[PDB]
């Protein structure tokens, strides 16, 4: 149970229970892995993202 | 509601415990299924599976 030191917290779990069944949701879940750091900052706004 | 005792006429009060029970003069049968849309739309299954 250590939420805090976990790597995919509850925001996951509470989208999954919602989920539509067809591959675009697949595709949110890889989307929301996107890191929070400088570099990824960066790369990620540099494609215009 | 007004009833019936022993030939003497009481009151008689009871909860609506359900809100389907209202009459649908002041809840009619159309606003009902869209607003069980609108639960619909909450919950994601926007089209039924």
């Amino acid at each position: 149970a250590h939420e805090y030191h976990n790597w995919l917290r509850s925001p996951f779990s509470r989208y999954s229970a919602t989920c539509p069944n067809v591959l675009h949701s697949v595709m949110t879940l890889a989307a929301m892995l996107y890191k929070i750091s400088p570099v990824s900052l960066v790369l990620q706004t540099k494609a215009h993202i | 509601t007004h009833c019936q005792e022993n030939s003497e006429t009481v009151a008689l009060c009871t909860p609506r415990i359900v809100i389907g029970n209202l009459p649908d003069g002041l809840a009619p049968g159309p606003f009902h299924e869209l607003r069980t849309w609108e639960i619909m739309e909450h919950m994601r299954l926007r089209p039924p599976p």
